[PDB]
């Protein structure tokens, strides 16, 4: 806080205000507030020490194989799929690769398919989609002096 | 008197940029001449570096 | 695509079983028409069509600033189908900070709703957002999100066909004596934006106000093109993108 | 405040002044594309000549290096002539010392070490151009070793360079997992030709006339260039595809 | 011209050289790599990385010859590997095989490569090498050996070691794995184990390349009929052999 | 700015500084004017002594028996460049037996001055020379900049008030070109010249140094009571 | 497609190839193939208008290739080609395949033709969803008559 | 960012680009126009010589200088600097006709010099040529004309152009080739070479100036640089006039 | 405006070109509206000056106030920011609100290093009060506002250290450079100057000119 300014002291309130009437919620039939952060750098330490917020759930960007086939595999259960299209093909080309960009992926599979006129999702498409939406490459772009 | 402070010369740098610095500067500068004539007024610089100008 | 599609027939995308898109993010090197793209797309869709510059909806006032911006979701979704249209969102969708001043924590909080009011418990209908970017480098890491925006639109620089066809569209409407210049001139004007074209139309054009000819000779676009080559090297290259 | 601006280390790991030659090689804006055939190679590339007064016979990105190595040049054109004059002068070289014409893997390696050196001065700047040496080979058969401004290289089945080549690399890369084999076959380079023109048009969405391109296609015991009166004799060829 | 005669690698004022720590990072970024000594071989094992399936891999190397005796396998960056093997391959000759007319021993030569090392931590104009190199050999008097030689230039003598991204984990599989009779055989089941966990990326014959300082195959000497010497002791496994031992984990 | 500390560092101006900064060493020098007709060559110089126990510090160098050279720069600068001249002049008689072309001259001294304001750890000569000579094509009179550019001219100065001096060749322009065969005529054209970038110093028989050349007349340097005919 | 150059005079140009239709007739007989090549040379043309005019030709010489029974396979082979090139527009050539399937039910050929024949043409609407889903539905209940 | 960047020159800048080169190509820019004319036979120099004061000697001060017998090599930017680039390329021309005994082609010529404007761009101790050059000559190859731009980058050419009037002579030269896309005599071109300085001139308008014009020609000089003069010289002024009127 | 002092074009003594360069994209499509309307192509939305300082490009904006007797909004670019969250764009919009309402216009801006340069993304700090008022600047200069009857005059003496989206033909048209005097200009110069004092006619300018 630069407190000094009235933006920042009416947050201060609002924050203090959360954090005491927390611990009066203490010993109730009621599970406590459940609040979510993409961030987790730019938190106060005061609501990260127990008797507040006591479990501190990890989300990871990483995905090992087995559980990475998984994702794919219920959003194409909604989705059609060829008989001639397989989804084990398509989890070896990333080593990194996040729950929701593979949904967006799988989207974009789909949103080809209305191009070329497709009531399925032809594995061509799939491939060539896949490749759309990956990007983040500046340390294997060009960088391959560092291996 | 001593404008070392409120004198660095500008520079981009991808950090914040001199902003505060040089946003003080300008002010003045447009005002030691005017889009129109200033009244009297002399003005008196008083500097240590004048390479930091 | 995302656009006309699902506002006519969201039964092509319930064939697949797939979601419609939502979330369009252009991005570009400055002057290839990103505003332009927009602006043309507003009036042959027919929809209502909120035009919003992402920096006159911050105030002063405490919180005002955000209460706008969840008031424009609201009425759009009572007009539906609706377009919420954000130029510039590098304005209040810049990087996350934390370690800024007053200013841009306030930035924090509106950047933070609008977040929330694109995907939330709260679903859209058929509201659809276009927002329009000078780099998706700097704005912020959660709305850039795969999900969040679908469509990820790469605005190129004119190719070789394009730059023939963009000259094309601001000659034909000049008075001139007969232009078969633009077979040199497409070859020499690499390197350009569609902005800089439109513009060599206008220096052209003013070359005749000397010779005090009412017609723009194709001799004078010769020197339109050199004229506008020069003077963009010297002062600033452009943006390069990811 | 000195770290990035010689040639050595930053808190990182990492050398930025190499780096940015890097990027200084895709603002020629030159595109190319190289395929291995059966028993030659060809390499297309762009020509682009951008004002009227050029003598478009001078404007070239295909040096001649030795009957069987040509070099094809991405990157700015004084950094072009100099790392071609000195591959030039070490291909007289090895002709000298050691009683053959110089292999193209050797010549490969030896303006690595060149790179390589490079980025171990305090002097040198480092040549921002990548190279591609096209060859056929006679104990190796053709061949595409591409060489880049760190002083890294390696073979290839094919390869491009230019800033549209992201675009480049995925229509060859499903061409050779379609048909699983590593290079292209077909038995007559003229048709090699055809093949890698087509790739380039449906790559880039843009067609190519006569000016626009220059075709260098090293086969056995020769490279050649076509003159652009002979390239329109194949852009007609593939009009009867 | 050249004015550069002035150290860039320096004292840093809390103590230690900065170029030589900038370095040791430099080749923590690159391929993880790894050395297992037995008691009658040393195995050496790295994988491959492409910029895409474009590159090929056949006429690509990394793990080179320096005598017939001593092999090298690096981790860190591939240019500065590529110099330092030649320079390697150099001094043996230059240096003991002109003047005592043979292939040094592995202590001798991992001795000259530290002074390779040393005289670009030091001199003008010049950065640390980036790599650190295993330089695993056999010698006739001290045995199967292997060692890690630095961007410091120092030289230890190791059982088994790893260098790369996957140092860390590697070594802890590594320490708990080891034993005191290891066959060369039994040798290459650890060292391919451990490499698999590093690998999240395709995994093949074709994508390892794994070498064997074993002993002596008369089938490489070139010649036969002259049986004071024997043939190259490093032998470098093709795809097909290693594909075996791949299935036989 | 920063652009100042070396001479090989441009500069956004399409300049380099440390060139410029040189080129006001011959501003804060004193003045000497040249001026030719078509058959002898004059430089006039004004002498500078810096106090009065002093003496005067010779402007005039004769650098060959049909060559002279004066100084508005720094002394030390000037004899670095007279000596390269000599060289030159006595190389030409040695291997060629021609005596060096004035025209030529210019070329010669050129390259000297660019070849260390290219280089590293090196500078620009900031001394410029007015060097007259009659020589196959008649007399000349050569303007060495310490730029390295070399121009000739039918008159000029260099110095300090040396536009005052420029202006009194540039009236009398059309005037001196005729008057050939006749030393005495030019000498006192050229006094009069540098008279104009006086301010209070005045002229005596220790202050102007003149030295001729004609086609009829070998370098000759008048000075002490042969320049008191002259003012 | 479209082109600004083949509208009214290749229309017209179609209508003199069909005076010279009894030519292509008689040398239909010598070689199938030879007779083939020129309506297939006519459909290289861009635009909607002629695409129409072009295509006649060419479903009129496939009531050759039907009435006879060896020929009735070049036919289903020609459709399969027609889709894969680009045919030259893809408004034109759905309405077109629609009245070969027309044909097939009116042409009483043996059973183990009709049979053979309805699989090729049901093979190549497989992936797709426009016009051609209705069409599919139409003959595949044939089909499933004869089994 | 970093600062820095602009002290130096094997520094890249983020981008990339140079500094001082890009730098250099400023102090070029300030120079005396310089076309080049390239004939069907041979090439036509012509240079705005400027008379800056009323104390110079007229037709006493050449930029147009002869390398071997057959190139002539004529500049804009720095002019001292400019000439040290025409010396090195005596030396190297003279060591190629010792070695050779034949006059060294233009394209062996043009990759002579190329590589001296390079070389001086690799180092951080040597300063960057700032002159373009327009050279070419006949050799038995035929006619070549090449700019030499200082950044060490050249070209072929049908008609160059360099300094402040760069704007109108490269605008002025485009019509001169679509007159005459077929070629254009070398007699001829003299006179074109004049009407282009004087309308080049007009950002330079302020003074007067001094046309100074050369030729290599096969058909009239025998393949040998000289220089305009005489009558020939005097109607291409009087053909200059009656265009500017 | 409330009259800036004629300065004429007699005490824009020399740079002839740049006059001339400048009236084409200022004054023309106010008096000439017509002309470029008949040819069919757009006019300028704006001039940029540039080049050393000293070279009266303040000058010649003073004296181009004068001459078109329109409404000319001067603005300097530091008052526009504002340490009030977004009342820095409020300053924008209004002031370009205005000009639609008194139109023809002309906007002169002095300096535009505070609205300075869009390179910021580093974690520590940035100021994002800069760039927001920036990008509200380009809005304004967009299609759906006006821009025909809106001319805008910039001047500045760095143009390098400028992001490239207020740069481009089309947010400022022109791009005018101003070198230093010639050496017959800087005679020009002196003897303006000179009129407001005493002189003699022994004042030969020549040789100040030349110095
Ligand atoms: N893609 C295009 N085809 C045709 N005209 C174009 C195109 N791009 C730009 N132009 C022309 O140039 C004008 C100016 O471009 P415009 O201001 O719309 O650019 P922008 O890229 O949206 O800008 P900013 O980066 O400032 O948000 C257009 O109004 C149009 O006349
Ligand atoms: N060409 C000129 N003719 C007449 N007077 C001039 C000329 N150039 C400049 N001046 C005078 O010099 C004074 C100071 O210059 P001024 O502040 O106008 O310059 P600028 O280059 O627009 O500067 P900055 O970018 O530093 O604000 C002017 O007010 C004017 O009186
Ligand atoms: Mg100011
Ligand atoms: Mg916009």
């Amino acid at each position: 806080f630069d407190a000094q300014t009235g933006s920042d002291r009416e947050v201060q309130r609002i924050l203090i205000e959360l954090l005491t009437q927390m611990d009066g919620f203490d010993q109730s039939t009621n599970v406590k507030v459940i609040m979510a952060t993409n961030r987790a750098d730019t938190l106060d330490p005061a609501l990260l020490r127990p008797g507040r917020l006591d479990r501190k759930i990890e989300f990871p960007s990483l995905r090992d194989r087995r559980e990475r086939r998984l994702i794919f595999g219920t959003i194409a259960s909604k989705m059609s799929l060829a008989p001639e299209a397989d989804l084990d093909s398509l989890i070896i080309r990333n080593d990194s690769l996040s729950g929701a960009v593979i949904a967006a992926i799988m989207q974009e599979a789909g949103l080809r398919a209305v191009r070329k006129n497709r009531y399925v999702i032809l594995q061509s498409d799939l491939e060539e989609a896949y490749a759309t939406q990956v990007k983040t490459d500046n340390t294997v772009d060009k960088f391959d002096f560092y291996k | 008197d001593e404008i070392d402070a409120v004198g660095g010369a500008r520079f981009d740098d991808g950090a914040g940029g001199d902003n505060e610095v040089q946003r003080t500067m300008l002010e003045l500068i447009t005002q030691l001449d005017g889009f129109d004539p200033r009244g009297n007024i002399k003005v008196m610089f008083a500097t240590n570096r004048p390479n930091t100008l | 695509e995302v656009i006309e599609l699902p506002l006519k027939n969201p039964e092509i995308f319930q064939r697949v079983g797939i979601k419609p898109p939502k979330g369009v993010l252009l991005y570009g090197p400055p002057g290839t028409g990103k505003t332009l793209l927009a602006k043309a797309v507003a009036a042959t869709i027919g929809a209502n069509f909120i035009f919003s510059p992402a920096s006159g909806i911050v105030d002063k006032y405490i919180g005002e600033s955000a209460r706008i911006i969840r008031e424009m979701f609201a009425y759009a979704k009572e007009h539906e189908p609706c377009i919420i249209f954000m130029d510039e969102v590098d304005a209040i969708g810049g990087r996350r900070f934390s370690e800024g001043t007053s200013a841009d924590r306030e930035i924090q909080r509106t950047l933070m709703e609008l977040l929330t009011q694109m995907d939330g418990f709260d679903n859209l209908g058929q509201t659809k957002i276009i927002m329009a970017t000078n780099r998706p480098d700097t704005l912020d890491p959660a709305l850039l999100r795969p999900g969040r925006l679908d469509r990820k639109v790469e605005i190129p620089l004119p190719n070789e066909a394009g730059r023939l066809e963009i000259f094309k569209i601001h000659t034909a409407k000049v008075k001139k004596t007969g232009e078969f210049d633009f077979e040199a001139a497409v070859k020499m004007s690499d390197g350009f934006n569609g902005a800089d074209i439109r513009n060599c139309a206008t220096e052209a054009g003013f070359f005749a106000i000397r010779d005090d000819r009412d017609h723009i000779n194709p001799d004078d676009l010769m020197k339109a093109v050199r004229k506008v080559a020069e003077v963009k090297k010297l002062e600033g290259t452009i943006e390069y993108q990811k | 405040g000195y770290d990035r601006h010689i040639t050595i280390f930053s808190p990182e790991g990492r050398l930025y002044q190499v780096e940015y030659a890097f990027k200084a090689t895709n603002q020629t804006n030159i595109n190319s594309l190289a395929v291995r055939g059966k028993d030659c190679t060809v390499v297309i590339s762009q020509k682009k000549v951008p004002d009227k007064l050029l003598d478009p016979t001078t404007v070239s990105y295909i040096f001649c290096i030795s009957r069987t190595i040509g070099m094809v040049v991405n990157g700015p054109i004084p950094d072009a002539r100099n790392a071609a004059l000195r591959a030039k002068a070490e291909a007289a070289e090895f002709r000298y010392k050691y009683g053959y014409d110089m292999p193209c893997d050797v010549l490969a390696k030896r303006m690595a070490n060149l790179s390589q050196i490079y980025t171990q001065r305090a002097y040198m700047r480092p040549l921002g151009v990548i190279l591609t040496f096209v060859s056929v080979d006679e104990e190796l058969g053709p061949s595409i070793y591409k060489t880049d401004p760190a002083g890294y290289y390696v073979g290839y089945k094919a390869t491009a360079t230019g800033p549209k080549q992201q675009e480049i690399t995925t229509n060859l890369e499903n061409h050779f997992k379609k048909s699983k084999i590593d290079h292209i076959n077909e038995e007559s380079w003229e048709k090699v030709v055809e093949f890698a023109i087509t790739h380039m048009i449906d790559a880039l969405g843009t067609e190519f006339s006569k000016n626009d391109l220059e075709v260098g296609v090293a086969t056995k015991d020769k490279f050649f260039t076509l003159s652009a009166e002979n390239i329109e004799e194949r852009l007609v060829a593939i009009a009867e595809q | 011209t050249d004015r550069y005669s002035f150290s860039l690698t320096t004292f840093s004022p809390s103590g230690k050289l900065g170029q030589i720590d900038y370095a040791l990072t430099a080749v923590k970024q690159g391929v993880t790599s790894l050395g297992i000594k037995a008691t009658n071989g040393v195995v050496i094992a790295t994988e491959k990385k492409s910029s895409s399936p474009l590159a090929m891999s056949e006429t690509l190397s990394k793990v080179s010859l320096l005598t017939p005796d001593i092999g090298a396998v690096y981790s860190g960056m591939g240019p500065d590997y590529r110099v330092l093997v030649d320079k390697s391959r150099k001094v043996a000759h230059t240096s003991y095989k002109r003047i005592y007319g043979e292939y040094p021993p592995t202590k001798l030569l991992v001795s000259e490569v530290a002074k390779i090392m040393q005289e670009a931590t030091q001199s003008g104009g010049v950065r640390p090498f980036g790599v650190s190199l295993l330089i695993a050999g056999h010698d006739e008097f001290n045995g199967f050996s292997l060692y890690q030689v630095d961007p410091s230039g120092s030289y230890f003598p190791w059982k088994a070691t790893a260098i790369g991204k996957g140092s860390v984990a590697a070594k802890t599989f590594l320490e708990k794995r080891w034993n005191d009779e290891l066959e060369l055989e039994d040798a290459i089941h650890i060292a391919l184990l451990t490499l698999k966990e590093s690998v999240e990326g395709e995994f093949n014959g074709d994508t390892i390349e794994l070498a064997i300082i074993g002993d002596e195959n008369p089938d490489l000497l070139g010649y036969t009929g002259i049986p004071t010497d024997k043939g190259p002791r490093f032998r470098k496994l093709t795809s097909q052999e290693i594909n075996d031992r791949l299935e036989a984990l | 700015n920063n652009y100042d500390g070396d001479t090989v560092t441009f500069s956004p101006t399409g300049r380099l500084f440390q060139v410029e900064y040189a080129l006001e060493a011959i501003k804060q020098g004193s003045v000497t004017v040249g001026l030719r007709s078509n058959t002898h060559a004059v430089l006039v110089a004004l002498k500078r002594n810096a106090d009065e126990l002093s003496s005067y510090q010779k402007k005039i160098i004769k650098c060959d028996e049909h060559m002279g050279l004066s100084l508005a720069g720094l002394a030390p600068d000037a004899r670095v460049l007279s000596n390269y001249l000599r060289q030159q002049c006595n190389y030409s008689s040695l291997v060629f037996n021609r005596k060096l072309a004035v025209e030529r001259a210019g070329h010669l001294l050129c390259d000297k001055a660019q070849k260390n304001t290219q280089s590293y750890g090196g500078r620009p000569y900031g001394v410029g020379l007015l060097i007259i000579g009659y020589d196959k094509s008649g007399a000349h009179l050569l303007e060495f900049q310490p730029s390295g550019n070399v121009t000739e001219l039918y008159g000029t100065a260099i110095g300090a008030r040396s536009q005052g001096a420029k202006t009194y060749l540039e009236r009398t322009l059309d005037t001196f070109i005729k008057i050939d065969g006749n030393p005495d005529e030019l000498i006192k054209a050229g006094v009069e010249a540098i008279s104009q970038s006086l301010r209070d110093e005045s002229l005596t028989v220790d202050n102007l140094s003149i030295a001729i050349v004609g086609k009829d007349t070998p370098f000759t340097i008048y000075d002490g009571e042969a320049v008191a005919k002259y003012i | 497609m479209s082109r600004d150059a083949p509208i009214k005079a290749d229309k017209d140009y179609s209508q003199i190839l069909k005076e010279e239709f009894p030519k292509i007739d008689s040398l239909a007989q010598n070689d199938c193939n030879s007779a083939l090549d020129q309506l297939l040379v006519l459909e290289k043309k861009t635009r909607q208008a002629s695409d129409l005019a072009s295509s006649k030709e060419v479903l009129a010489k496939i009531v050759d290739l039907l009435a006879s029974r060896n020929k009735w396979d070049d036919l289903n082979e020609q459709l399969t080609l027609l889709s894969k090139k680009h045919g030259q527009l893809k408004l034109s050539i759905q309405y077109m395949i629609q009245k070969v399937m027309e044909y097939l039910k009116s042409s009483k050929s043996l059973d183990l033709n009709t049979r053979i024949s309805v699989i090729e043409t049901i093979r190549v609407v497989t992936e797709n969803k426009i016009f051609v889903e209705v069409e599919r539905a139409r003959v595949t209940k044939d089909l499933v008559e004869i089994k | 960012i970093g600062t820095g960047y602009d002290l130096s020159n094997s520094v890249f800048s983020p981008d990339g680009r140079n500094f001082q080169v890009e730098y250099a190509v400023k102090a070029v820019e300030n120079g005396t126009t310089s076309i080049g004319i390239k004939c069907n036979d041979g090439v036509v120099f012509a240079v705005e010589k400027l008379i800056t004061s009323k104390l110079l000697v007229p037709q006493k001060n050449v930029k147009i200088q002869v390398v071997d017998r057959h190139i002539g090599c004529v500049y804009s930017g720095l002019i001292p600097d400019g000439r040290h680039l025409v010396n090195r390329g005596r030396e190297e021309a003279a060591s190629f006709k010792k070695l050779y005994k034949t006059p060294i082609p233009i394209p062996a010529f043009a990759d002579r010099l190329g590589q001296y404007v390079q070389a001086h761009t690799l180092y951080n101790s040597v300063r960057p040529f700032g002159v373009s050059t327009i050279f070419g000559g006949v050799d038995k190859n035929g006619a070549h004309l090449y700019m030499l731009e200082p950044s060490g980058s050249y070209w072929g050419y049908k008609g160059a152009a360099t300094g402040k009037g760069r704007q109108s002579a490269k605008a002025e030269l485009e019509k001169l080739v679509d007159h005459h896309p077929e070629g254009l005599s070398a007699r001829e071109a003299v006179k074109q070479a004049a009407k282009i300085i004087y309308l080049a001139h007009e950002d330079n308008k302020e003074k007067d100036f001094e046309l100074e014009i050369s030729w290599c020609s096969l058909s009239e000089t025998n393949g040998l640089h000289k220089f305009v003069k005489g009558d020939l010289l005097q109607e291409a002024i009087d053909f200059a006039q009656k265009e500017i009127n | 405006v409330d009259e800036k002092p004629t300065e004429t074009y007699s005490d824009v003594g020399g740079l002839d070109k740049q006059i001339e360069e400048l009236v084409e994209a200022i004054v023309l499509p106010m008096k000439r509206a017509d002309k470029f309307k008949d040819m069919g192509i757009r006019a300028p939305k704006g001039a940029l000056m540039y080049g050393p300082p000293g070279t009266g490009k303040t000058l010649l904006a003073r004296a181009c106030a004068a001459q078109t007797n329109a409404t000319f909004l001067k603005l300097a670019a530091p008052q526009l920011v504002q340490m009030y969250i977004g009342e820095g764009a409020k300053l924008v919009r209004d002031a370009f609100a205005l000009a639609k309402e008194k139109a023809p216009t002309i906007i002169f801006i002095d300096e535009l290093d505070a609205i300075g340069t869009k390179r910021f993304d580093s974690e520590k700090s940035g100021d994002r009060e800069v760039q927001r008022t920036m990008l509200e600047l380009l809005n304004q200069l967009d299609g759906f506002s006006s821009d025909d009857r809106v001319k805008v005059l910039a001047a500045t003496n760095r143009v390098d250290v400028l992001d490239p989206a207020l740069l481009r033909s089309g947010r400022l048209d022109r791009k005018i450079e101003f070198p230093l005097p010639s050496e017959d200009s800087r005679a020009q110069i002196l003897q303006i100057h000179s009129r407001k004092m005493t002189t003699d006619d022994d004042i030969n300018w020549q040789e100040l000119a030349r110095s």
